[PDB]
């Protein structure tokens, strides 16, 4: 009686440590692409009848 | 205070020149880096594309070989020539400026811009 | 089936194979679209530069098919019925690839976004980036050197 | 064989080894960042008070020292024919885990007052030993650390 | 125009390439016909690469008449 | 929010499965001794090693944007900086060579072991050294090449004011690299007396 | 019944069937939405060019069939009694299609929406809006070829 | 291996040994850091307040000191064969000195940069700071007392 | 060991221990924090005034005796071999005294920054000050109270 | 130790005793806080209405008292030799009036502070508020008759 456990395994334990690894480096490059923003100055027309 | 400040210059000098040894000859490994990089994406190339038409018999044989071909020669001309030429030019520039100058060159001398006329674009 | 050869092994080829390009593409991405908005803003005004500023765009694809070439070699070592030993080799080469690509990719995005914008207003500051984006190129580089040193391991008098 | 010596000991014990830099290193690390940008930050005001103003910067650097003492002391103390008690490896844990953080609190203390003392001694120049004085109390903190995790190390083995 | 040099110079060595390639499987050469994977009889595969080649030939002819003027 | 109450959702349940074992005399169950043995030590031997190149290159191309992004702003008005300020795109550079070097090192410790001496003393040493020296490298050179790229992001704004101070913040840059090179060292005597799988 | 094919194998398959097309439906999808804004605002002012800044929109739409495709094919492939083997292969090629195309979508929105406008100021960039957005297609085509690559390798010689 | 005495209890009496270093020195590190930035911006000033409003400093020094003797004292007593009852009164003495003294240095911290701040400019306030401090300082004393009950009880009366 | 008086058991009692002097020290410090940077503010004008404002410091510092006094109790019921009762018990007699003295210090700390700050423009507030402090300081007592209760029931009548 | 009656029955007593005057004071406490502000601030220019804005503060500490009460019964039925129905009684009595007495010290600190601010300007809105402190603490009120009718059950019929 020496095995780990019949349904915790250490062949399904070793998998899912891996996708949580796995998972865990997807949903940091998944912040830093929603933190994108464009740049709209630089591509509206504005124009001043003060300054020009 | 002069005596100082041919110290703290020669205390830099060992400690850079000391660990400078050990980070130079480690940046040389970039030579056997690049050169396999540049030879496995050569094979995986021809694997893909050429190494395909051959296995096939008839017109619809000959069409790939002249369609395949083309794509292998572009790719060749543009991936591994231009991107990976600039790329390995730009290293061999790197090893000049920081590693081989590093030893010998002092630099921060004056030019020579003499006074001459020239045609003005404007 | 064996002490040797379990029946979950191909997992972590499967899982590897996968994440080399999942990891290298997101990477290409947040450099291509972060970069390809300073071109977007440049050329307004300056449009002469455009084809010149489309390097970085350039240095960004070439990361990804850095994660297809090692999609490609350790998707031809699996099998039903491979080692353990075989497994974690496969796993460790997208891993490294994947990770590697994805740091190298924002780099580019990042530098190549203000190069386009500032040689816009300095035409000696091209050559300059040029330069600081070679150097994140590379590391994509160095991450494809130690998928290969493993695969080659891989199935080496495995029984 | 003996209950005392199961054979995941050594887990434990490198895992003491690595947090003794990882975490030494994230102190000197943020020592030399954060008063590097008090330094620079005057220097296009005084340049002259540059070459006085390291010593925040070689007292983060001591930091890095300690944990190096520490980690090498640990390694030579595992190998794969020696026995290695399960014992001694929750000591060589702790040996890691006390000189890390009590460096890595070093580290936020020295950075912080570097910063503001470099700003603020360019207006100010007999502010100079009092700036020194609050830096060795800081120091000493990852001394405390040390003490300690070189009497485990003593006692873990015998 | 560059739209004619492009072909010009493509289809210059693929008349070159391809029939040094034809030469090698005619002649059952090891590198190309040594492994099992490779296709097992060399010279029927070098008659669909020598038709191949003249398909490259006729866009360099044309193509260079085309430059020329 | 949302994802720090998950943080305090998940410690609720470990409690509360720890004290429905225990209190139920079945505490023995949760034996993390048996997870280290029975799993197999090529598994930590591959993360380690590239937890090491990959977490040394998130640090490098970390740095390089700091460094870069400012020295592009900076020399805008002072375009002479770029070359002289590319020292430090050198040293955060240099890291990812460190973690190369030592994926060297271990690979040539990647052997193939009989199924009955597979779970000895030596190749489950084999396996934590690996693990936690890879750690050590690549966690300590993410430390050192961010640090680096703040160093070196002053020193070229203080370059562009004055030509003079770039040589002083130049020494607070080198201390910084010799982080990276105490890592090497330390990973290096962990798996000194390690020896290849049998 | 049998040690290499559990009862459990089909979990793996179907989720790499569903996971292929919600995972280049959801990048599609922000292509379009983020791009469909851009159209709308410059159009209202010259709609001579909406006919030629819809190219975002049919990009977007390129990718979510790169997706229906692999779910097609590895529908298939699938049985009550089949190797866990065969079930890892399929959730392989699932992902890597899919998070690949998520990728490209990201990109092809943000350069869409910047380059329509910026086209509405500066006749000239839309030649590079077009060259900027061929290398995020071509991101999710890696991804259907490591997908098919592996497929084809999901039944043959298997037991 | 007796019940009373497992292999695994010395690590509850190391937890606590390294408990008592964790938490007193980032209470220490706070409260030296906070007062030391009070104590920068007047001295511009008035630095003839120096070596007086460093006091704050060194009670925060004080809450280090405290937590070096439960450690040392702790790790005196710790061995290869133990019992559990002298592993979980060791954490109980580290987790009281420590979690304890981290209280004091986010008192000391907040009181020394206003009461420094505040006698620059009357001197009358001097006394009233080191009140409070003394009453923010005795809160980590109590917290040792606790523990040196608990470590002469660890090793009495047990098998 | 035995079925009613296991090994594990005083680890509840030693870390019911520490709880009566954590939570207490933290509570006592939100106090002294608040209260005072309110009097370092106030006192610059009107000195005269600050022997009386030390009350809030002195109410928030009787909190943590009452955390150090259940602690003593229960360290002299400790015991290799103690029952499960008396261990769950010490440990309800800490979380009470220890989170309801948390909740009367950050009540005292609110109340005695404001109050002091008000009292320099109107004497009249300061007795109500005070009475308005009575009632949060009598929260920490009712913790006490159920706490000695408890621990005068842990050894009672017990096997 | 027996089936219906185990060794970790008075686990779930003991947390009843504790959290029932936890709650209660954590929310007496938010209550003597938020209104503490509102009377300091008000009457510095109208110090007669000092004795009369004390209300909300007052009622804030009758919650406690309800915590006491229940703690103090179910004090008196912890036992070594329990069953755990008995346990499961005690934890709801507990949970029951501690919970429903944050709400009431919430609803009391909102009102009392807006009630305070308007009864200096208005004085026929001072005997509006009350009301609304009344519909407040009969909340807590029932809480109460859940708990001492849950704990009458607790004992009887139990074997
Ligand atoms: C697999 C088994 C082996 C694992 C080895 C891992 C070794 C890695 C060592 C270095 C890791 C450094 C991680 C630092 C992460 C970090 O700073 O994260 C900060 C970040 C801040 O988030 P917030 O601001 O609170 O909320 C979001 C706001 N929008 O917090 C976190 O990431 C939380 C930490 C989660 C760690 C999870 C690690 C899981 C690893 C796999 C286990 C299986
Ligand atoms: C069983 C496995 C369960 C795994 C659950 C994973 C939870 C992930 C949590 C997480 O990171 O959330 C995203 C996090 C939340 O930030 P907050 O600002 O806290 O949001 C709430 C604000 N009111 O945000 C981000 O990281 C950026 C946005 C993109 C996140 C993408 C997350 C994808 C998660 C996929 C899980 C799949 C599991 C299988
Ligand atoms: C990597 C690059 C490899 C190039 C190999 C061929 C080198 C020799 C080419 C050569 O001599 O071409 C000369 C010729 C001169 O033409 P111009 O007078 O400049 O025409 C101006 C029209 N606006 O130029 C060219 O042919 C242009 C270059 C064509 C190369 C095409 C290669 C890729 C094919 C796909
Ligand atoms: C390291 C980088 C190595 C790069 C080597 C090649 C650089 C060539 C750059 C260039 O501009 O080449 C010009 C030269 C043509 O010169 P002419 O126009 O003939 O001169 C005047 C004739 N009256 O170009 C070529 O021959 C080929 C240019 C490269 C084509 C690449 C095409 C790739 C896509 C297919
Ligand atoms: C082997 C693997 C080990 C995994 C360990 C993971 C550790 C994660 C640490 C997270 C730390 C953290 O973010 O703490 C957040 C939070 C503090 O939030 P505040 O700053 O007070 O919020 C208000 C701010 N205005 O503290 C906590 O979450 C404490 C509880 C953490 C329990 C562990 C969480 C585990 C999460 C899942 C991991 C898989
Ligand atoms: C979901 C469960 C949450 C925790 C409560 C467990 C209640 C329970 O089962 O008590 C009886 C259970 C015995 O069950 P068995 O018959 O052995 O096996 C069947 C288990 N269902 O008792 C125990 O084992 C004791 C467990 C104590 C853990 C701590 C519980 C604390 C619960 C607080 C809840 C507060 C409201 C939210
Ligand atoms: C945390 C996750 C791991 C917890 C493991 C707990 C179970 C365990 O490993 O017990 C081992 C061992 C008992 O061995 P047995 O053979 O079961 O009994 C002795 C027989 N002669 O445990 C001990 O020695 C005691 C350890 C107790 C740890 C505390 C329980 C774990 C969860 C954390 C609880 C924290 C306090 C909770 C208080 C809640 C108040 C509201
Ligand atoms: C605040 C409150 C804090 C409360 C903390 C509670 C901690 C509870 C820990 C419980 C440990 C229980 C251990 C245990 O009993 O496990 C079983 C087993 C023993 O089983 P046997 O008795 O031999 O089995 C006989 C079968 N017939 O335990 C062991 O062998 C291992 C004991 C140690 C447990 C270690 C737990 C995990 C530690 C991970 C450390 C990671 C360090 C990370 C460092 C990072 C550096 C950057
Ligand atoms: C040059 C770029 C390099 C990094 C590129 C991304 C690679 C990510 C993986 C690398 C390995 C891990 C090293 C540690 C990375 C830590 C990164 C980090 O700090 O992430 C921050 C980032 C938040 O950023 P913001 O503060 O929202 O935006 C910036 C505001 N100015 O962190 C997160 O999103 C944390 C997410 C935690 C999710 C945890 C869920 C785990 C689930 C496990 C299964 C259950
Ligand atoms: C991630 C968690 C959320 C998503 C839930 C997904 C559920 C799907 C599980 C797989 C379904 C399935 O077919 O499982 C069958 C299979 C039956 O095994 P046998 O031994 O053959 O049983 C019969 C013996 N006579 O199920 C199992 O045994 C698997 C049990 C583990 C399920 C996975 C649990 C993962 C939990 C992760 C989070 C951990 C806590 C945080
Ligand atoms: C077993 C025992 C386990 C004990 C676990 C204790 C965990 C404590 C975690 C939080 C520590 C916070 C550290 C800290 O700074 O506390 C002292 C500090 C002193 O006051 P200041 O913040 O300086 O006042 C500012 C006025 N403007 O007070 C606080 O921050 C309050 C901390 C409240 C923590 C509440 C934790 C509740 C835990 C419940 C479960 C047990
Ligand atoms: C077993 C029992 C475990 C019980 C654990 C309870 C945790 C206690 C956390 C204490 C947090 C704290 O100190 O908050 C006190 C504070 C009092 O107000 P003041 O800060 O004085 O003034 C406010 C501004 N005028 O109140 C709050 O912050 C509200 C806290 C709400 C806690 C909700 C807990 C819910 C738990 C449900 C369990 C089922």
């Amino acid at each position: 009686d020496d095995i780990l456990s019949s349904i915790w395994t250490e062949g399904l334990l070793m998998c899912l440590i891996v996708s949580a690894l796995l998972l865990f480096i997807l949903i940091v490059a998944l912040s830093w692409i929603s933190n994108l923003d464009i740049t709209y100055g630089a591509l509206e027309k504005s124009t001043n009848p003060i300054k020009k | 205070e002069d005596f100082g400040d041919i110290m703290i210059h020669q205390v830099i000098h060992t400690i850079e020149f000391c660990l400078n040894c050990v980070s130079h000859t480690a940046s040389y490994l970039r030579l056997w880096a690049l050169s396999l990089a540049h030879a496995q994406l050569s094979s995986v190339l021809w694997t893909m594309t050429i190494q395909i038409a051959f296995g096939f018999r008839g017109f619809v044989g000959v069409f790939m070989t002249v369609a395949l071909f083309a794509m292998w020669f572009a790719l060749t001309c543009a991936v591994l020539v231009l991107m990976e030429g600039t790329s390995a030019m730009l290293h061999s520039l790197r090893l000049h400026w920081v590693e081989s100058m590093s030893k010998f060159f002092v630099g921060e001398g004056l030019p020579y811009e003499p006074f001459a006329f020239e045609y003005k674009d404007m | 089936m064996t002490e040797l050869c379990p029946v979950y092994a191909p997992f972590f080829g499967a899982i590897g194979c996968a994440s080399a390009i999942i990891f290298t593409s997101l990477g290409a991405a947040y450099g291509t679209a972060k970069s390809g908005v300073g071109i977007c803003a440049t050329c307004v005004l300056r449009p002469d530069l455009l084809f010149k500023n489309i390097v970085p765009v350039i240095m960004a694809g070439i990361i990804a098919i850095y994660g297809l070439v090692v999609s490609v070699l350790v998707c031809y070592s699996l099998g039903q019925k491979q080692a353990l030993y075989t497994g974690f080799i496969q796993l460790g080469a997208g891993l490294s690839v994947g990770l590697s690509g994805l740091a190298a990719g924002f780099a580019i995005g990042i530098v190549g976004d203000a190069g386009v914008r500032g040689s816009s207003q300095q035409p000696r500051l091209f050559v300059g980036m040029i330069l600081i984006l070679i150097f994140a190129e590379v590391l994509g580089l160095y991450g494809l050197i130690v998928a290969l040193l493993l695969n080659s391991r891989a199935t080496q008098d495995v029984v | 064989s003996n209950i005392y010596a199961p054979l995941y000991a050594p887990f434990f014990g490198f895992a003491g080894c690595a947090a003794a830099m990882v975490l030494s290193c994230l102190g000197a690390a943020i020592g030399t960042a954060k008063s590097g940008i008090g330094i620079a930050g005057i220097g296009t005001f005084k340049p002259e008070l540059i070459m006085k103003s390291l010593i925040p910067v070689v007292m983060s650097g001591i930091l890095a020292i300690y944990g190096l003492v520490v980690a090498v002391l640990i390694a030579g103390n595992l190998s794969p024919t020696e026995d290695y008690t399960l014992f001694n490896g929750f000591m060589h844990l702790s040996c890691g885990l006390c000189v890390g953080f009590a460096c890595l609190s070093s580290g936020y203390a020295i950075g912080m007052v570097g910063d503001v003392g470099v700003r603020k001694y360019m207006h100010q120049p007999r502010l100079f030993v009092g700036i020194v004085l609050i830096l060795i109390f800081s120091e000493v903190l990852g001394l405390y650390g040390m003490i300690v995790a070189l009497i485990l190390n003593t006692r873990g083995s015998e | 125009t560059g739209k004619a040099w492009c072909c010009t110079v493509l289809s210059a060595f693929g008349v070159v390439i391809l029939s040094v390639i034809a030469h090698l499987f005619n002649t059952n050469h090891e590198s190309f016909v040594g492994s099992i994977n490779d296709p097992e009889d060399g010279p029927a595969v070098a008659h669909t690469v020598y038709l191949a080649a003249l398909v490259y030939l006729v866009f360099f002819v044309f193509c260079g008449f085309q430059v020329y003027l | 929010s949302f994802s720090h109450f998950l943080y305090y959702l998940v410690l609720i349940v470990v409690i509360v499965y720890g004290l429905y074992k225990l209190f139920t005399g079945h505490g023995s169950d949760i034996n993390f001794g048996k997870f280290l043995l029975r799993t197999s030590p090529y598994m930590w031997a591959n993360l380690g090693i590239a937890l090491c190149v990959g977490l040394s290159v998130v640090g490098a191309a970390w740095g390089i944007f700091i460094t870069g992004s400012s020295m592009i702003g900076a020399g805008v008005r002072a375009p002479r900086i770029t070359t002289k300020n590319l020292i430090s795109i050198i040293f955060c550079e240099v890291v990812a060579i460190y973690g190369l070097i030592i994926a060297i090192v271990f690979s040539s410790k990647l052997t193939v072991a009989t199924a009955e001496n597979m779970y000895s003393k030596s190749n489950l040493y084999t396996g934590y050294s690996l693990f936690w020296a890879g750690i050590t490298v690549g966690a300590s050179n993410l430390i050192c090449g961010i640090a680096v790229g703040i160093t070196g992001a002053t020193a070229a704004i203080s370059d562009a004011a004055d030509s003079a101070l770039f040589v002083k913040i130049l020494v607070i840059e080198i201390f910084g690299s010799i982080l990276g090179l105490l890592g090497l060292i330390v990973g290096l005597l962990m798996a000194g007396k390690a020896s290849e799988f049998q």
